């Protein structure tokens, strides 16, 4: 008792050294950010300049858009194959084991690799988001500058990485409360109690975002603009839905990890087998970015169209069965880049799809099939990943849709419900299990 | 908040008419419009809504296009197109906006309504006659005044006295239809003390024809 | 789609009467909506979602039911309720209507207050010679109109026409329209207007004459 | 410790279907309950608007019925607490706190039928109260009775369903469903210990919760502000200096809330009929002040959308902050049941207001609306006073839905806490039960 | 996006003038709305500026009621009233549309622009007269014909060849100003062969002055 | 309040250029904006914030510099870059546009095409007289006209009249008309309009004779 009387009059004292640096952190990781996120454009732009000037010939600009997707693939994977192996996938998975102590943070390396690797990945067009990267490049970062000022302590150490972390998913999609949000759900040691300063998280959140809005400011990712509300006869369906990313959550997980073994005998460790295997996946990701580009890229750019509701019944679900093959392809073959993004494009496909279909059955509910899509969206997040918090405040971020606040929710838990009661596991914590037994077997 | 539609009148059996509604007061969009009718003296039948995007158009059982209802979200402005008209569309029509309460829609705000009659009759300007009392009327405590509106077509007007300025006192009988044209009255009642000794004047007014007509109460000698 | 219809097709009711009309539906239905309609208005929500009350209704109206039977009920009526009030719902498209009950009010003795008018002098050289004789305020709505010209009693052109319950006192209104030519006019001196209501067992009366 | 983690990590997120049950019927009668307390104050509030009304007449007897009527409905309030629980006094988000580190009782036998009915009392005689005090607390007490009527046995059961009760609590307060998601873990939590809140539970509570006061309060939001203009990104220091006042104010508001707890704790002693004395005092005055300027009296809400559209005078605003700092301070200092929540959005938009307005006149060309520094200061204090900056801004954007706002709300809204801290200030929460539970540990 | 201001032309010094601007293309709220003049022949100025909700006007450092600048986002337009005007205010005057990149505001989008003129001096008709080359003349490869438009208050001219259908080698000269009347000279240069065979018609317009007028320019014999 | 003050006024470069135009400051500013005016039209946005191309720029366009001194930079002028440039302020209010910078096309000199005329038959049917006179298409703008009344000079009632540089030659057009009272006119009879060009030392005499 006497004790909690000493703790709670000194709660909330984060040392003003931790706070300052949590500061330099942010700025750093949003200028990075800001620098990856030119630097993956500029080649999107660059090959599609080079289809540019071979546009006649219609089988060689084929091969064209390959080759160069299949050569920057090729960079990427060799970057992390030869000098840091625990750079590829998403490093989301890694990030956490740092905060539990028991993975190594290898700034010296991993930045340099993350950086110019998945600046081949992502600019040759393959379904993988700035997340990973940024998310990871951010951590990193963040004990560069905990290594570099030489800071003594848990607190330091753990708070600094997180920030770190943190201000990365807030460059990542101008998304500062999903930052802060994602570390205090995900990121943390789950089981036990950790150092990690909310107020320095902040700071840091706080400048990457500043970072990433004198470079990208007045244009959005994604914009949808205001929707028709939700009225309460309605949330049922919301809920239906839920249970039906409840139940496939997991069967994408089992997949995700699955097709990570499957892929790992093709090349079966060797640096040579797997760097043209990536080159294989990424040429075919270039290919796709010009016979149907909605099966292609990062995903942001669908969004917008399938919210709208201007895609087919038909287009729906083969953009959805064609990104669930691609989004695979280029995640599970540990290319540098996260899934995290892709599964907001999953979701939304899936939610537009479910709206549509709801249109018909229910003219009454007056339904707006782009709702559902919102709905949707971070759906994916909530039931793989099963962060839905972090998910709902994405999506409300990018999407600025707060009427539909009980819907999103009532569809983002729906997930994780359904997640849970079909033995699924948090995707991220998934692959750290797997890192982490793969290294005392 | 204010819906106020025109449009419609005479037509000539198996045309078509295009209904304008116009809007102000509130953000046309968000707002599901509709379309409601009612035929003379029976009920109310509903027409078509139109999502805030025009993307969902559903409309009754009617056929190819005897209904056509679109929006100009610029203009503030609903329209409702009816192809190949016969006698069942002369009616009153509305425009609604619709909303929801616990998430069954009803029918919000109703305009003042147009009127459509499909007859192959000629636009008639009424014609407005000052019913003033005899030079042997012993003008007790309130003198009852009027004036008689004959030969029009179709339907209907407005009588309004002095502007609207008199709005108590005054009765206007529902128009009786005679030999293929309409014709009413309308009778102001006022004090003996207010009369011969003001203006009074009654404003007869035929939205089809689109004239007006005021018609002075003058005494007779 | 539903059909519904509307418990009494037009009922009748004195002021501090409890009333309770009723919407019937074909099928089942839920959370209806009821609209207001008073004379010569466009409808105005008034009743929604079975129970709820729009924002400025008096509240003695009320709402209740589920399934078949839905009502709408005035719990002390006032005269100033005289209209015809429709149901309506959207638990199944397409929305549908009811029929309506056209509620009318019961209130004590009003006498008519007769005004004869001579045709116009633009009207006498236009052809016409419209002789109107106004019937303002009486209850109830029997009355019965009569013309004598010069004694005698005409009933051919006689065009009669009556206002619906006005919607603050409740006394209906009455016009009659008397048409004939100017050779047909003017050969006469005395026209009279008969007018025989509940409020008198001896006839109202009143004629002008031409010369 | 490498081998257990491997173990943890495949059974997280695991919380028992017993759980989630009940977690879900927590939440629902939390929320019918925030909605029986909503309406039963606004009824009293009308009641006694309408006895003004007979005695708008004789202008000193309508002045005496606004004291008379708010001073015997406080006093019906205070002795409810005083004679059947002293702990459902002042806001109990302290209390529900320390229930949360098993330092407190949760006994809702008393509690639920003297916060709800003393302050429907309070609240409803117009004092400076918020809603969520009552309902946070009434939740929490809600969510243990469920665990006792059920004897569901565990520390996560415990902890769980205390939690989003509280959470579903403040969740209808506000009609802010993730507001009360996020007080739970940043402020609820026992900060220094891991605890076995499940967060999946805590959702379906204010899930459903949030859904029982949307089923009686749709269509009609608390705070109508409308969409603001956007901040350009040369304006975002004008926010943090905001915060940074906001920062050296939090504490000293923390010191004179603390302090008039004592100071008034001498008027009454101790003393049962002292205190219920001063409460229709303070009760009444609070009545008169609702009808002689009614924007120093009340919950609150009700000139934030006024005072952001900037409708009221620099001189205005002055007045409506400093009597507004008495007679918050008066009222939950006072440990009437209420909490202190509200209030301080109201002080902190009308010193937003203020601060946009000289920034309006002095920065001509950054094209300044004084409403969106309103919108920044609004959850302010909630930063600076009782330091939970995230609840606060995840708060403000749930009630006036300006995510355009979102850099400067943070920005002032960490200002706050950043200089809250290094002057000494303290969480209130947290420092009102570590008072109540060192004046425990003091009288042995 | 268009940005159309009317309400321009001639007023006479001390008087005053409600100049308009209606907006087209964007939610015409959420916008600042400014007024920016250009002397002829001179720099840019500010005038002054409105938000949205109208409540903040700003004007240039000038004169205690000069500007009235008002809105109305109901009809989507922007006014400004210039009392006491005098020969200064003479310009070109611009609403304009603003925005912002860091913070820093910029003038976004402009309109057209409504010439004011500000002189006591009356709207005279210009007189034609045709310009042919002399009985001295020794034509070339090209030809040069012309005519003058003289005596005219105040701007503008539209001098269009063959109703424009000659628009090569056309140099239709800025007006000049004396004892307060215009005076301009449009040129066509055709070649030699295509003059005096085929027929060069001058129309010119000065719609102040409902003047308009076709001179045919045929050779001096 | 701030006055900015554009270095170069008017200036002339051939097609592929390196043009830099000052805008010097009065205090101290920050993030200045370019306006581009073609002859004849509205202002449009240019170049914002110091140095950030508009959806629409050609990248051939740029900016920078800071404080006091502020430029813009065009790498390859074109035909479509010659109009007038307006740096403009908004950091310090109010804001202030420059006194504008007039961009240029040199060409290759040229000779102008002078054409003399007899005023109207119709012009003097009301007693009036004007000498118009045509310098059309040279480069470049500095010249100087002249008159000869009976082979001798003449300063009253010239007037002159530059154009702006035209669009499908990027010369210059000038017209000098002398006016005449008819009487004052008739009294004469060597009517001659000499141009001083560059393009010549001695000048391009042209005249006509009334007999």
């Amino acid at each position: 008792r006497r004790q909690l009387i000493r703790q709670l009059l000194e709660r909330d004292k984060t040392p003003l050294a931790i706070l300052f640096m949590a500061a330099v952190v942010g700025t750093l990781v949003g200028l990075a950010a800001v620098a990856f996120d030119k630097g993956v454009a500029w080649l999107q732009n660059q090959r599609m300049g080079a289809l540019v000037h071979t546009a006649d010939n219609y089988p060689l600009l084929l091969t064209v858009a390959f080759l160069c997707s299949a050569v920057l693939a090729m960079f990427g994977y060799f970057l992390v194959r030869k000098y840091a192996p625990e750079a590829g996938g998403s490093g989301i998975p890694e990030i956490e084991g740092a905060l539990e102590d028991q993975r190594p943070v290898r700034w010296w390396r991993v930045l340099p690799v993350k950086f110019f690797g998945g600046l081949g990945t992502l600019g040759g067009g393959m379904v993988l988001g700035r997340e990973g990267p940024t998310v990871q490049i951010g951590g990193n970062i963040g004990r560069m500058v905990l290594d570099i000022f030489r800071l003594k302590g848990d607190e330091a150490r753990h708070t600094l990485l997180a920030t770190g972390a943190a201000a990365g998913l807030a460059a990542a999609f101008n998304a500062p409360l999903a930052g802060i949000l994602f570390i205090i759900e995900q990121m943390r040691p789950q089981f036990r109690y950790t150092l990690i300063s909310i107020k320095a998280v902040f700071i840091g959140v706080i400048m990457s975002t500043i970072m990433y809005r004198i470079f990208n400011h007045e244009v959005a990712l994604i914009d949808v603009g205001k929707l028709s509300d939700a009225p309460l006869n309605t949330l049922w369906l919301y809920l239906i839905l839920g249970i039906i990313f409840g139940i496939f959550g997991p069967i994408f997980n089992k997949w995700v990890l699955g097709m990570q073994d499957l892929l790992h005998r093709v090349h079966g460790g060797n640096i040579t087998k797997w760097v043209l295997m990536g080159g294989a996946i990424g040429g075919l990701c270039g290919l796709l970015g010009f016979v149907a580009p909605a099966t292609s890229g990062g995903g942001f750019n669908l969004i917008p169209i399938a919210t709208a509701g201007n895609f087919s019944m038909g287009m729906l679900v083969f953009i959805f069965v064609a990104r669930v093959i691609t989004t695979l392809l280029c995640f599970s073959s540990g290319a540098p880049g996260g899934i995290f993004a892709p599964m907001l494009a999953l979701g939304t496909v899936l939610g537009t799809a479910f709206g549509m279909v709801a249109v018909e059955l229910f003219p009454q509910y007056h339904l707006e099939a782009g709702t559902f899509a919102i709905a949707g969206m971070g759906a994916l997040l909530a039931a793989s990943i099963r962060a839905p918090l972090t998910g709902i405040i994405l999506v409300l971020e990018m999407t600025d849709n707060y009427q539909l606040i009980l819907p999103m929710i009532i569809t983002g838990l729906g997930a994780t419900l359904l997640a849970q009661f079909t033995g699924g596991k948090p995707l991220y914590s998934a692959i750290l299990a797997r890192t982490l037994a793969k290294q005392e077997a | 908040v204010r819906l106020l539609e025109s449009g419609g009148g005479l037509v000539q059996p198996g045309g078509s008419l295009k209904l304008s509604c116009a809007a102000s007061g509130f953000d046309y969009s968000r707002y599901w419009m509709s379309w409601v009718r009612q035929a003379p003296g029976k009920g109310l039948k509903w027409i078509g809504e139109i999502n805030p995007v025009s993307s969902t158009i559903n409309y009754t059982p009617s056929l190819k296009d005897k209904f056509i209802i679109s929006r100009d979200n610029a203009k503030d402005t609903l329209y409702l197109q009816i192809s190949k008209v016969r006698s069942e569309d002369t009616a009153l029509y509305y425009c609604a906006r619709l909303y929801y309460g616990y998430g069954y829609w009803y029918f919000d705000v109703w305009g003042a309504g147009t009127t459509v009659t499909v007859s192959s009759a000629k636009t008639t300007p009424p014609s407005v006659y000052p019913l003033a009392p005899g030079s042997a009327a012993a003008a007790a405590s309130m003198v009852t005044l009027g004036c008689l509106v004959k030969g029009y077509f179709p339907e209907p007007v407005t009588v309004t006295w002095n502007s609207g300025s008199l709005a108590a006192g005054v009765h206007t009988f529902p128009a009786v239809l005679q030999a293929a044209l309409y014709t009413l009255s309308s009778s102001v009642t006022v004090p003996s003390s207010s009369w011969p000794s003001e203006t009074v004047t009654c404003n007869v007014a035929h939205p089809a024809s689109s004239t007006k007509v005021d018609k002075k109460i003058v005494p007779r000698a | 789609d539903i059909v519904l219809t509307q418990s009494p097709a037009i009922m009748s009711a004195a002021p501090g009467d409890k009333v309770t009309m009723t919407c019937s539906a074909s099928s089942s239905v839920s959370y209806i909506h009821w609209y207001q309609q008073k004379s010569g208005t466009s409808p105005k929500r008034w009743i929604y979602d079975t129970s709820k009350l729009t924002s400025g209704v008096p509240v003695r109206f009320s709402g209740s039911g589920s399934g078949t039977s839905y009502s709408l009920t005035i719990n002390t009526m006032e005269a100033e309720d005289a209209a015809t009030y429709y149901c309506q719902q959207w638990s199944s498209h397409p929305q549908t209507f009811g029929g309506g009950t056209k509620l009318e009010i019961l209130r004590a003795d009003a006498a008519p207050t007769v005004s004869i008018f001579p045709p116009s002098s633009e009207q006498l050289t236009s052809g016409g010679a419209s002789v109107v004789c106004f019937l303002n305020n009486f209850y109830p709505k029997d009355i019965n109109v009569k013309w004598k010209i010069d004694g005698s009693e005409r009933q051919n052109g006689v065009l009669n026409s009556w206002t619906d319950q006005d919607s603050k006192d409740s006394t209906y209104s009455m016009s009659s329209t008397l048409t004939l030519t100017k050779d047909e006019y003017e050969r006469h001196n005395s026209y009279t207007c008969e007018a025989t209501h509940k409020t008198s067992t001896s006839p109202i009366v009143k004629s002008f004459n031409r010369a």
